[PDB]
């Protein structure tokens, strides 16, 4: 026979789970000062760097998403006591919807929102996701402003915007909590978030990031010297 | 119920696995696409566009412009090459960072042919000849030109044309060889020489500069996906 | 073969020579992604000036010489001056068109260099502060104008009245991206000893079939020099580089009173 | 009937699981000293003799892989605690690729090479490989070197290699972490890797070891007298 | 969903299972086979093929060339078996070490009959006769020509032939005899005596060697895999 | 039956006289594997001197007495000074090629003695120090000379400058293994009240259809005293042994400057 | 009994799944329907009902 | 009906007068199990005296009297010396045969009493101490004269010198089991008021086709007085008994020297 390019397409070349959040939650009893009694994540790819640029090869996309959720829990001290298993709490918050401002107020009630109830030391959750863009293809560059100042506005900071950004609040976020009530030891989890990509169809390929990434921009501040040095007539 | 019997593996997570999930938005109405141009249906692709080639990686050169510039003279030593390096596509500095070298570094294996370009960019009043070798390895890598013309050359006149193309076929023991530097898989060498020298008439520029360039053939095959070691990171957001 | 049954209702679920255009007349062409201008397909009245807004407008000529790094424009930025295209365009919320972009230098059989011109869709610059995104609307639409790229990136270091401006990187291609593989981008080489001029042809290429067009740039033009110019034995050389940009089926709507941005 | 030779078959012969190596692996609070938060392991069938013997009856091969994988955790101390169970994380690095230098850096993200989660007290984890050799069949014996020096060498040790040596990393490696943090007290843990190769060829056969291995090559160093006293005429 | 019942054995690993899983590098383009010389379907292949026997094994000649070597002259005890050993193909010392044995070590049950060679390493002046006899078990193991020639034999003629065969029959009660040392399943007892003596001229040597072959035949047969203990490891890598 | 459906995509998931050549001329022959040599099939130009490296080529003749202990060569390695063979083995950075051999020894009908010539793929030997395979590359490749067994293991104690030398014994093959299976492998006995001479046919066999002739050697050839010579009652006997090679249906590819290895 | 090969996210509960679920009354009686007049069948039908704008939104 | 499909490719893993032989002759019969003693199927070449070795041999003579407990013999044991057929059977390595057991006991009208005759596959009897399965090749063998049952256990309480001797019982049958129960196992009983003769045929019953006569004894026959012997007002009475037994169809293979066993 001769040799195929079955691996080197599109699906394959994005058909691996990815990293893309890492949160801690903490069960414990609450108090007045600060806790993490419950999370909220802002939804994005951006946070890590390798499917970042697996996916920034190309200007346009189209795909739907799989979601994997592994969820790891420890101790903190060792003279308090024990605890039994919990169960955990994920909701998502589209753009508009109410937030949580405690974990035990009326927003979990998801009556509407979808919601993941996850109970610990069972295999890791997961969902799916299809292709929720307003445009007919996700736009991995956008070269432009959401707004353009005019010569009639009273002040400047009327049309200001960010570069390069075209919502401020862009597929919602995901909220977590522990729905247990609290142990007389406290209890720390981390929840770890995998991506992979499904039906995907890009377009416009694109050169990768040769420098560190700065920013969800293109910005670039420092270590801009990648290659390093050769003879010319050396082999 | 039906009876049944719970295999090794069960309630294990692989990351390359391929099930069914449920959805978690039922009955959306998905935005149809459209035919927007460039669409893209293999990285192999990608592969087979020619970019240029940071031949010059010199201190004092690397990291600018004038790294993608080898120069050329009318009074340069006939007798030394012009450039030399290695068949390495993913594992040379000269050939890692090229287009080439970014999709190649996501693969563990490679196979088939390369082609490399040249282009000469001086006046139109220069002219001169030029000898491309490439030779496969087992040998004593060629220093100078009688080595060179004993393996596969090509020979360039810079006057007719301003561009030259050589192919380089695949010759190999194995049916594949890895993306990362090792003796039992190497793939051979690449030099350049003088034919003649370069003649210039008066009034003109005497010193000028070349360019390269490298890409795929249709022959072209990668096998077993992997990470790539040119991008990292220290802290999260 | 392996039986495989879909459960779920779901898709996602399941497992996976002369060219004359309107009154204008120009004296090998390059089509981007082989694919040519065209308009709306048949899946509010859209406007379209079939020739008073189809013709070749020409730029402001720059100087090339022994130091020159490199300029680049934004499309549609660059023609909003020119004639009843502007009008139209600050006229209506929508735009879309396509363009066909002519670059003309000329020297002697003695001279010697080489350009670069590339035309790269989604043009996004880096800045030149610690602040991300930070860069203003003014200065990331210099117009008819442009820019120039740098060989370093000189951050600004000024917190009382930051500038909020581009910083190019030449060998950077001011993206955070190698040079050498610019080629990937729509691109021609003009060099000085077989030719003297490059076509480009470029269609609309965005995730909506039609978009506003003065808060968003489809195309970014750049020009590089590859190798630098020289000319005899002469310490210095300047030579002049012309270009000239043909809108294409060009459609418009949304008609309202005019927008007047702020530039400065 | 006859008797048959079901059971004498290639297939048959090998296929059984056998263990290829020990793997230990330590939760416990980082420190500046060595510690065992994550390993790396070289892949070869060398480690053992079992499978290595019954390979080394033919000089060529071809085959699939089955890989599974059983882990066992304990205790050290008995005053500083308990912990809650963790999850196990196996990510196979093949050559070229970035290795990890800390249990918790970026190479983790395994945006493309592929891993396994795995939550202690389920089944052991599973999973199974295709033919990845770069030639036609796997060689067991290689009469030869990867290079040959040559009289205009600088010096000696340019042409310099190892004998019977194809390439200095081969196949990968394979990093195993504790994803969860560190609880107040230590835990141990011990990964056993089982090997069965599927769909075997087999060319070349072979006599067998008949004293003890010494390395990966053919040396022979120790116990050269296998053999055992009998008289000629005694039954 | 759908309703189960899930059975004793579930989340177990059983080593000899074969189950299907999942596959950590879908979409890999394996290389393709060639036609290599000296394929091998079977096991048995193996034991068909005659290897020598390690007859003498005595204190100074184990572990030796000469292990593999038997003594004759024309001075022997005609009286006196030249060599006499047991039919246990992988529990006998003499033949646990060949391929058949090695091969045997492996399982647990055997079946079928057996082949074996004796080549004669004399001048071409010597000549003599020799016999060769098998005794299925159950009586006094032969020690004298008379008693051994009642069972299976067979007269070799040196001058004539340089080597010679016998092939040994399966006779059991049971269908399958086990690979180690029992009683129950003895299989007999192999000897050789002089018929007549080794006589040769003048100025020829009066001392010659002989060496010994085994081999199985094409109705042998094994069963109920098991692992070896030719084989041992104290510490690892 | 019992009832079986395959569900992943892969299948790796899926549960398991005279004989002339050219112008030399020889005066039962064995076929290893029962393989005669042949060329690549149909599934870069190769050369192949039809004649011109076809043909046989004599070796050193050795001497067997009463305390030889036995001789090993490898093959490409003993024929790399032979003609135009050598020649394009180094000229060449592939090359592939079956084999003829031939081994001759005559004694009188008053002498005795057995020889085994055994014919091994990929015969690796084992070294003479606690180093593991530290042997150099000249040490290995004694060319037409070859080596000799030994009957002991004899371990250089010496760290200021090791000999970095092949130890091999008799009884265990020089590789782990007991002589007694090495007619496993392709093999003739030599037996002197029977023949005189010996032959074997050897294809090519390796994982690759070609290979490097330089830095691989694809097959062994060892020779042993299976029985000790004798003669009369004399107390010293040699005789020659003489060992003929010829290369058949041999190719060559990838044409460069010439490779001169550094045999000390 | 069948072998079976437990995948990722058994053992979940996820609020917008379709599953089948055991009946605690079986063989009940269920009441017929009647034809009730303003029957609804989507929800964007009550969106296409005009209704009045509360326009002026003044303090007072 | 239910639905099953078998998944595992093994099927273990699948869910759940006068009579004349030869040259002599004897002047109703029972078969055993119903199967007439028979030649190995079509499913070496094996021996068979045809009339030298299938003839009726007859036994030594016995005594019934009022305090007789039984009597019991072991197949093909009692016959190693009887003619040719002891021969075959120790110059042979394997061998088979089926057997024909007459009973002989005469009285008068005016006698009473009844005898039990049993024969049983696979006879093993009891020991006589506290060590396991420690009787001796020589006890367990008595040959023609055979042995006798006691109404009691005897231990053998003497470690200096262990007899290593049976200690059957008669109501427990020599074998921890009921004497009632004896009946499941071919059977005959003589009564003296109506017959004075038993008769029964007895096939070749084993786990394999052949065996060894000489280390495996394949028939027990064990005779018990159901009833006890009585003779009008007497006192003592005492008759004979007799017992001839004659090989049907028998085997030999393995011929090779002879067996001598240490019979004491
Ligand atoms: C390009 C690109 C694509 C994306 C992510 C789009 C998908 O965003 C989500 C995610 C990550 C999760 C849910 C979600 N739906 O349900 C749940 C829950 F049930 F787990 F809570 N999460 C919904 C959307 C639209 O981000 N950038
Ligand atoms: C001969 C011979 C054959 C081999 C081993 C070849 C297979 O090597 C592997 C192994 C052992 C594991 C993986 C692997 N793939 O995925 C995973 C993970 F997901 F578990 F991490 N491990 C991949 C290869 C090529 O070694 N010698
Ligand atoms: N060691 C640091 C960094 C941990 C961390 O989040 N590392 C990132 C990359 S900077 C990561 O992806 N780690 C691998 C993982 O934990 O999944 C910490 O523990 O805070
Ligand atoms: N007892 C030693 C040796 C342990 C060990 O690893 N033994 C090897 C063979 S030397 C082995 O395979 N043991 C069986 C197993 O643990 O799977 C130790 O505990 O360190």
């Amino acid at each position: 026979q001769r040799r195929s390019r079955s691996e080197s397409t599109i699906e394959s070349f994005f058909a691996r789970g990815a990293c893309v959040a890492i949160i801690e939650v903490d069960n414990e009893e609450p108090t007045t000062r600060a806790q993490k009694l419950f999370a909220m994540w802002r939804i994005t790819y951006k946070d890590t760097v390798q499917l970042r640029r697996k996916l920034e090869f190309f200007t346009y996309s189209r795909f739907d998403m799989e979601l994997t959720f592994v969820v790891t829990a420890n101790f903190t001290n060792t003279n308090n006591g024990h605890a039994l298993n919990q169960v955990y709490q994920i909701m998502y918050i589209p753009p508009g919807a109410p937030t949580p401002k405690s974990w035990d107020d009326y927003t979990w009630q998801t009556s509407s929102n979808p919601s993941i109830f996850y109970t610990y030391g069972a295999a890791p959750a997961r969902i799916s996701v299809p292709y929720v863009g307003l445009a007919n293809a996700y736009s991995h560059f956008y070269d432009g402003f959401a707004k353009v100042p005019l010569k009639t506005d009273a002040n400047d900071q009327i049309g200001d915007s960010l570069y390069s950004a075209m919502t401020v609040d862009d597929f919602g976020v995901l909220a977590i909590r522990v729905v247990n009530d609290h142990n007389p030891t406290k209890v720390t989890s981390k929840v770890r978030i995998y991506m992979k990509p499904k039906h995907v169809r890009v377009w416009c390929p694109r050169p990768p990031r040769a420098v560190p990434y700065y920013g969800p921009g293109v910005d670039y501040k420092d270590n801009l010297n990648p290659l390093s040095e050769k003879g010319l007539t050396t082999y | 119920g039906l009876p049944v019997l719970n295999t090794p593996g069960s309630n294990q997570y692989l990351t390359s696995d391929n099930y069914q999930s449920p959805c978690a938005i039922p009955e959306f109405d998905v935005t149809p696409p459209i035919d927007i141009p460039g669409e893209v249906k293999n990285m192999m692709e990608l592969a087979e566009i020619d970019t240029m080639i940071p031949l010059n990686l010199e201190n004092t050169k690397r990291n600018t412009m004038d790294m993608y510039r080898v120069t050329l003279s009318d009074s340069a030593d006939l007798s030394q090459p012009i450039l030399c390096f290695s068949l390495s596509p993913a594992s040379d500095p000269r050939l890692s960072h090229t287009m080439l070298g970014e999709v190649l570094n996501y693969y563990t294996h490679w196979a088939g042919s390369l082609k490399f370009t040249f282009l000469f960019c001086g006046s139109m009043m220069a002219t001169g000849k030029i000898l491309v070798a490439y030779a496969p390895p087992g040998a004593q890598p060629p220093t100078s030109r009688k080595e060179a013309m004993l393996g596969t050359h090509v020979i360039w006149d810079l006057g007719l044309q301003s561009s030259c193309t050589m192919v380089v076929p695949w010759i190999s023991n194995v049916t594949y060889r890895q993306t990362t530097q090792d003796s039992f898989t190497e793939g051979g060498y690449i030099s350049m020489f003088y034919q003649t020298r370069i003649v210039v008439p008066l009034s003109t520029p005497k010193s000028m500069s070349m360019l390269g360039f490298v890409s795929a053939c249709n022959d072209f095959s990668v096998r077993l996906l992997r990470d790539t070691t040119h991008i990292s990171q220290s802290a999260l957001p | 073969n392996y039986t495989t049954i879909n459960y779920y209702k779901d898709s996602a679920s399941n497992a996976a020579l002369q060219l004359t255009i309107g009154n204008s007349t120009i004296t090998n062409s390059v089509v981007a992604y082989g694919r040519w201008p065209e308009f709306i397909r048949d899946d509010d009245q859209p406007t379209e000036p079939d020739v008073a807004t189809c013709r070749f407008y020409t730029l402001d000529t720059v100087m090339w010489g022994k130091e020159s790094k490199g300029w680049w424009w934004k499309l549609p930025d660059a023609l909003r001056d020119m004639g009843l295209f502007g009008q139209n365009m600050y006229y209506h919320y929508l735009g879309r068109s396509g363009y066909t972009v002519h670059v003309q230098c000329n020297a002697s059989k003695f001279h010697q260099g080489a350009l670069g011109v590339f035309a790269i869709p989604e043009y996004c610059l880096a800045g030149d502060s610690d602040k991300q995104r930070y860069t203003s609307y003014a200065n990331a639409n210099p117009g008819e104008k442009g820019g120039k790229f740098y060989s370093q990136f000189n951050r600004d270091t000024a917190v009382t009245s930051p500038k909020r401006e581009f910083c190019p990187v030449d060998y950077l291609l001011g993206c955070g991206v190698l040079l050498g593989n610019a080629f990937v981008y729509p691109h021609q080489i003009i060099n000085l000893r077989t030719n003297n001029s490059a076509t480009i042809v470029l269609p609309y290429v965005n995730a909506m079939a039609i978009d506003s067009m003065v808060k968003h740039n489809n195309w970014g033009i750049a020009i590089l020099p590859l190798s630098p110019l020289d000319f005899a034995q002469e310490s210095s050389v300047e030579i002049p580089i012309t270009v000239t940009i043909a809108p294409m089926c060009s459609e418009f709507n949304g008609l309202r009173n005019v927008t007047a941005p702020k530039f400065q």
